[PDB]
Order: C-alpha cells, then structure tokens, then sequence
C-alpha cells in the first residue's frame, strides 16, 4: 500500500503505450483494418511518443540542459553550505583559528604595552 | 625603438610614421586554459576610428542585443589585492547587478589589477551577459596566434612571469583590440572606449525611461588618471555618474575620505584638508608640487557631488550603489 | 626533469596540487603527445581530479580518444578492480577462453546490449561500426566522446569518474537513465556469479545513485519551463539505440522517474489523444461508442 | 442559539481583540523562528564569518603598530 | 499567496478571511482535479487551505 | 559490537585475511574457531555479515 500510488504510475506506461499500438477497430472487426494496413502498405512498396526533433530545435533541447546541469549542482552547494552539519563544521574550523589568532593580538599587545611604557619614560 | 619592437621586428604619424591600412586579424578565440573553455570573439579596431561603425558591428555582425546598463570596470592598471570577501561581495553585487539589468561591461580586459578581480567575478557566477574588454593590441602577449581572418585561433593562459606583455583575460566574452601601431604602451584604448562609451549613451533605449541608454562607471583604486576620467565623467554632457568602492587605498580611498567630509563640495575644514595633501603626497607617493593641482582637480571633481556614490561594506552588496546610482543619473 | 617526468611523479603521488603549480606553469616546453599519453594514463590509474587538471589545460577530449586508445581503457588491469571480465566470458559463450583475450568495442556492445536488454542496440554493434573495426583492426574519433568516456566508467564500476564524465558532456539525462539500467543489471548479474554481497551491493547503491541523479535533473528541469521538458523526454535519443527517456526510464524500472508531475500529464495527454475534456471523463466516453452521434458533442484540440 | 447578533460598539471591541490577537500570534512566531537552532546556527555563522575579516584586519593593522612603535623608539 | 497572506493580516475580519480562504482553497482544489489539470495545482491548492486552516 | 565491527574494518582491508582470522585455532582457547565462540554466544550478526 505504501509504494501502491507509485506502482500505479509505471502501471500507466504499460498500458498507455500498448492501447496506442493497436488498430482502430474492433478484435471483431480487426479483418478490416488488417485489410486496409496491407493496402497502404503495398500500394507504396510495390508501387505517438517519439518527436523527430530537426537539428536547429535538437541545439536548444540541449543547450536548455547544459543551464539544467548547474542549477543541480549549484543548489546542491548552497544546500551542503546551509544544512547544519556543514554550517557547525565551518564555525568549529573558524573559531579554531581565532583561538590561536587572537593568542597572537594578546601576546603581542602585551609587549607593545610595555614597550610604550619604556619609550613614554624618555617624553 | 620608439614603438618598443625589436629593431629588426618591423613589417599616430608623430615619431612613429604610420601608415593606415586595412584590418587583417579578427574572428573567435577558443580558450584553452583557465578552468572551462569559453569562445570570445575578437576585433581589432583602430584607436581614431569612428564609433558608429562599432556600434553597427555590436549590433548586427556580433548578434548582441543593446543593453540596459553599461558597467564600467575602470581601476588601478598594476595588479593589487584586497581583502577576500570585499572581492567576494564586490563580485556578488556585479553579477547580480549584471544578470538584472542585462548589461554590458567595461573592463580592461588584460589580466593585471581589478580585470583579474572581474575575471575572479565571473567564477563566482560560473553559467545573458556580455563582458566586452577594451585592451590595446600592443600589449597583449601571443600577438602571432591572434593573426588569422575568421578562424578559430588557440590561445592559451600562457603568461611569463617576467615579459612585459599580459595575457588577456580568459573568461570575457567579447574583446576589441585597441591597435595605434606601437607596443607595449598604453594610452591606445582610452580615447576609444570614451567615444564609444558616449556614442552608446546617445543611443535611444527602447524602454526610454531615463536618457537613452544609462552608463554607470565604477573605479577601484586608481592612479592620477582615475581623478582624470572621474573629472571626464562629471562634468560631461550628459552627466554620467560614478561608484567608487573603497576600503582599497589608492584614488578610490583618497576621494571617499573627501566626500565623507566634503559637505557642499568645497566646505572642508583646514586640517583634513591638510590631512588629505599629506597622504597623497605620502601615502600614495605622489609629488608635493602636483598635490595642489591634484587638489583642485579633486575640487572640480567633487563640486558635483550629486552624482558621486560611494559603497561601504558592514549582506549589503556593491548592487544597491550600482542601481542608486542608475537613478540618480538617469534625469 | 622535464615537464612530462615531472607529471608523471606526481600522477603517483595523486598530489594534484603540486602538479598545478609548477609542472603546469607558464613557460613549459611540453611535446605533442606527452599530455595525450599522460591523459591515459590519468584515466586507468582512477584520477578524477588528474582528468580535471588535463582538460583544465586543453587536452581536447574530442582528439584523445580513438578506437584503439579505449581498447586500452576497456583492457586496463591496473586500477580498481572491475566486473566486465564475468559479462565477458558469458556473452561470448551466447554467441556460440583464452586468458589474453583483448576485449574489443565489438564484444563490449554485446555486454551493453545483454544488460540494457530488450530492444537496445548498441552503436558498436551497428553494421556500419564493424566495417570500421576490419578495416582499423575523425574516423576513428568518436563524435560525442563523454557518452562513450561514461559507459567505460560505469562498466568498470570507477564511480567518481563516472559523475565526472556524466556532468562533462551532453544528453545528461539519458546518461543518467542508461547508467542506473547498467549499474542494476550488472548488479543482478555479479549477486548470480558469486561475487562478493559487497560487489552486488556496490552496484545497486551505484545504481540508486544515477537513478536518483535523473529525478531532479527533471524535476530542476520542470521548474524552469514545461515545454522544453517535455521536449527533453519525447526526443530522439539518436546514440543511445532511437529511444525515449520514458522508455529507457521503464527498461532499468525506476518507478520514481515516471512518478514525477512532468511525465504524468505527458501520459495523460497522449491517453486523452485530441480529445480534451478530462472534465469526469470515462462516463462520456462510453456514450461515444454507444451512441455514434454523441461524439460531436464532445471536446477537442487543434494542433 | 449560536447567532449573537451584536451592536456596532461591542462589535468594534471584538475587531480592536482580534487585532491584537493577530499581532501577538505575528510577534510570537518571530519570536519562535529566532529562537529555533537553525536560525541561531545560521546568524552566529554569519557573524563569525564577520568576526575573521575583522580579526584578521586587526592582526595586520596592529602589526603595522608594532612597526611604528618600533620607529617611533627608534626616533627617541 | 504571499499576497493572500499580507492581505489576510491587515484590515479586520481575520478569522473569517481565513475560513473562507480555507473552503475556496480546498474547492478550487477538487474542481481542479475534476478537471485534471497540472497535479501541481491540486497539490498546491490543498497546501495553500491547510494553510490557512 | 566491539567484535563485529572489528570483523567490519577486516572486510574493508583485506578479503584473504580476514578469512583466515575468522577459521585459524585459537590455541589459547581451546582449540575453537572464531565461528564456533561465536555459536556459543548466539551473535547473529557477526554471523550475518557478508564476510563469515
């Protein structure tokens, strides 16, 4: 019952395309059709789904499919880069340098601080 | 020699004693090189020609329809660096201003200074928009594999450390060669890109909401001859305004530090004044003799500071200057 | 060392970043041939981001690969281990073995042939290829050559070198459908030789991987505009055997792909025909038969 | 039974109510959505991307500093 | 709907605007799938009532 | 579970090896298999995966 709708719809192509390969009367009276398909059959060799594209139309089916290809790869970027796995991946690495970083500003003002000290004894 | 080729590398008319001759090289560059392959096709076009032949070659032999925005990319020549994300929002702010209004753009298009922050711009957006470059023939380098009459030349990003010649960009996708018979000199593609920037601005829009087609130049960073097309662009008939993006030193800096603190244009205090001859002639190294005349060029620059827009980043991209200025001028 | 030499350390070291800056810098003396052998060499070793690196730098896809150089390909030992070798010896006993036997593009059209199934024919097996094939063994270089870049990746089971080639190219939505019904039946074929419940495994996860990869290339597809989406699944799909995506979608049975939106009111449209009135449809149309008058009542649509 | 027929005044009581219902139900939702992990995820990465560009611009400028301390001692 | 939306905040009457939006949502619904339109639609306009409910 | 996915890893490296880990005498206790203390302990499923 749960994959019953979806099986339904593959059920359709079968059965779509199966009454479209049939002759336009009856299994009763499918003599007739079969009377006159070999009549326009002969009378030119003795004597549905498939849309033939010509090359200019076949440049922008495809060309619409090369726009297609990275608007799927784009959103999946912009998904991985705002789903929250990858978002407290991003704060843990940054966070992570700014330890060590502002370890540098501290260490380093405290020598600048002393060394105005020095220098504001000589003013 | 004067033109700067090898002496024995021959075959205006002051000095160098040129002859006008027909166009030999144009046609298409297949980039190899660069990330992806991009097709940019390719003009050279004499740098005292009329305008209006170009504009009927942008029109009807290029198949490019006229835009509703022309985008200048005019900044500092040598190759600089700013901070990551200030490229990052920049870029952001001009594709996204580029795919809104559909407009062409301006930049230099040899592979040194804010060209290569454009070029950086468009692996941002990496999928329409037309990014016609205006560099001078003489100094692009492979010079011999752009010769050839409608063919498909290789070019690669080929580009010694060392030569005096730059490779051009790979990812704009129209370019027009700015050839005056020298090489390596500059000067060749200014005067060109002015009168075909202003031959575009008197061209009627089919919208016609403001005055024709609307121009918005855009400056990052820039030397003396920023402050020069800035006075080319102010007081010109019609008035094309301008966006200065600073956070980046150089003019850009210099003239949002002046505009910040300018109020009706020449209402500035005797201190910064002072403060600002003090770091254009210390901090950009200019001349101390010139940094007056450069301050009276920046009072006639800045006596229209209608037009002047500035961008201060602290989200928030260069696109709400971009289109304020596109009303501000547009009458 | 030369620029060639150097390369080929750093293929051993898959490094690729060292590569880009100083084997592959400006001013570099490289032969004609040497990034052609090199590419070779990046594609049966498994370097997908070597394969980015040469084309990044213009080893022109269309110009490397011949007849005789994917011959290379489909016999390379070195690498991951693949699973063609069992197809193989099987499609050559249903035709009607020799432990060097070079596997040529004419028995490798058997193999796409015995796992698409049905109607597929492959382009190798087409009579005009084996005429090329006697005589050899841009004639010789394929015209599309992702497509063909691609089923060498997926028979051999080099997944990301198959999404690789997948993007890189044309007809990705045939790609997509052709790689889930390979994937599958390779997968139904190894679970039924003993192979490893890892190998079988493998393959029907590679399957649900391009399975899934062809949903929302439709779905994004839709999203754009219908008319050209429709166009992208009714068309001619000329190399690989006149199909549709709808029927190579039902041939690998993946159920998701005709559940989607996009190709439900493709259905319904042909079901309906020129007729129009879906409006409580099947109570009128029995009247249409009954009553042979009554069909004038009832809708239509022109052209 | 359940038709109360109201006057205009008593009317504009219950209009005058459930406009304020409508604005507490608004605040209130704005209060839930910026109070959710998500959205408390998504602004303190923002803002910690903030917080580099501004470290890094401090780390440099307060180097330049140190230069000019060191010139400034040098000058007395 | 975002239109529906901003229009079902301001003015007075709420409630009712909401009630009615429901039942008109979901009735444009069942009259779009008896006329099968885009399933889309169908899908759509019961969201846009479960919404408003 | 410390002794299933210590047979999980052996898949992963080596095939040939850990199929031999899986049936050598464990001389130190009692001369059993590892299939056969596991069968004393009634693991499912460090029997119920693909290698043993």
């Amino acid at each position: 019952k749960s994959i019953s709708n979806q099986v339904w719809k593959f059920q359709r192509y079968q059965l779509i395309m199966t009454f479209h390969e049939r002759p336009v009367l009856p299994p009763p009276l499918i003599i007739f059709s079969h009377m006159t398909m070999i009549f326009q059959h002969l009378c030119c060799r003795w004597r549905g789904l498939k849309l033939f594209i010509t090359d200019d139309e076949l440049k922008k089916v495809h060309d619409f499919e090369e726009q297609c290809i990275e608007e799927y790869f784009r959103e999946k970027d912009d998904r991985f880069n705002s789903s929250n796995d990858e978002r407290i991946r991003v704060t843990s690495e940054r966070v992570e340098n700014m330890s060590m970083r502002l370890e540098e500003v501290n260490e380093r003002e405290h020598s600048m601080k002393a060394s105005l000290q020095t220098v504001d004894i000589r003013l | 020699c004067c033109c700067g080729r090898l002496i024995g590398q021959h075959v205006w008319s002051i000095s160098k004693h040129t002859q006008l001759s027909p166009t030999d090289a144009f046609g298409t560059i297949e980039f190899q090189g660069g990330g992806h392959s991009n097709k940019a096709m390719y003009v050279r076009v004499s740098f005292d020609t009329k305008p209006d032949l170009l504009l009927h070659l942008m029109t009807k032999e290029w198949q490019l329809e006229l835009p509703k925005l022309l985008i200048s990319v005019h900044g500092g020549l040598q190759n600089f660096e700013l901070q990551p994300k200030l490229k990052q929002v920049f870029g952001k702010g001009l594709i996204k201003a580029a795919m809104t209004t559909g407009a062409w753009i301006f930049t230099g298009g040899v592979n040194t200074g804010v060209i290569r922050h454009v070029g950086d711009a468009l692996k941002d957006h990496a999928s329409k928009i037309c990014t016609i470059g205006i560099a001078p023939w003489g100094i692009v380098e492979n010079q011999e594999d752009l010769i050839g009459r409608d063919v498909v030349r290789p070019y690669q990003t080929m580009s010694n450390p060392m030569s005096k010649l730059t490779v051009l960009n790979s990812m704009h996708s129209h370019f027009i060669l700015a050839d005056n018979g020298t090489t390596g000199k500059y000067g060749a593609e200014v005067k060109l890109r002015r009168q075909l920037e202003k031959h575009i601005s008197l061209q009627k829009i089919n919208t016609r909401i403001g005055q024709g087609v609307p121009v918005v130049a855009l400056i990052v960073e820039g030397g003396p001859n920023v402050i020069s097309i800035v006075l080319e662009y102010l007081r010109d008939t019609p008035p094309v305004p301008v966006v200065v993006c600073d956070g980046s030193g150089r003019a850009s800096d210099i003239l949002a530090f002046g505009h910040k603190y300018s109020e009706e244009g020449g209402l500035i205090n005797e201190s910064l004044r002072d403060q600002l001859l003090v770091t254009i002639q210390k901090t950009f190294t200019y001349t101390r003799t010139q940094a007056q005349h450069l301050f009276i060029i920046l009072m006639e620059c800045m006596k229209k500071k209608e037009l002047i827009t500035v961008f201060r980043m602290g989200h928030q991209d260069i696109d709400l200057a971009i289109l304020t200025a596109l009303l501000k001028g547009a009458n | 060392a030369s620029a060639p030499d150097q390369l080929s350390l750093a293929l051993a070291w898959n490094r690729v970043d060292i590569a880009r800056s100083q084997i592959f810098i400006y001013g570099q003396q490289w032969p004609v041939g040497s990034l052609e052998q090199a590419m070779l060499d990046a594609l049966v070793l498994d370097r997908v981001d070597f394969v980015k690196l040469l084309i990044e730098n213009g080893v022109s896809m269309h110009r490397f690969l011949t007849i005789s150089r994917l011959e290379e390909l489909y016999n390379t030992r070195h690498g991951p281990s693949n699973t063609l070798y069992h197809l193989v010896r099987d499609v050559k006993k249903r035709e009607y073995l020799p432990p060097d036997y070079r596997i040529s593009l004419i028995d490798i059209g058997l193999v796409i042939e015995y796992l698409m199934g049905g109607a597929y024919r492959c382009n190798y097996t087409r009579k005009r290829f084996r005429t090329l094939y006697h005589n050899l063994f841009e004639i010789n270089h394929f015209p599309f050559p992702f497509h063909e870049l691609m089923v060498w990746a997926v028979l051999m089971k080099r997944q990301k070198m198959a999404l690789f080639f997948w993007q890189h190219g044309e007809e990705a939505m045939a790609k997509a459908l052709v790689a889930c019904k390979l994937c599958k039946a390779m997968a139904h074929e190894a679970s039924e030789n003993d192979m490893v419940d890892d190998i079988s495994q493998e393959l029907n996860h590679n399957s649900r991987d391009f399975g899934q990869l062809a949903v929302e290339l439709l779905d994004q597809s839709y999203k754009q505009d219908e008319q050209l989406a429709m166009k992208l699944l009714t068309y001619e799909l000329k190399n690989w055997s006149n199909a549709t995506c709808l029927q190579l979608a039902v041939a690998a049975k993946h159920r998701d792909f005709i559940a989607h939106t996009c190709s439900q009111m493709l259905l319904t449209d042909m079901w309906m025909g020129r007729l129009r009135m879906r409006k409580n449809s099947g109570l009128k149309v029995i009247l249409g038969i009954l009553l042979p008058p009554s069909i004038l009542s009832l809708e239509f649509k022109n052209k």
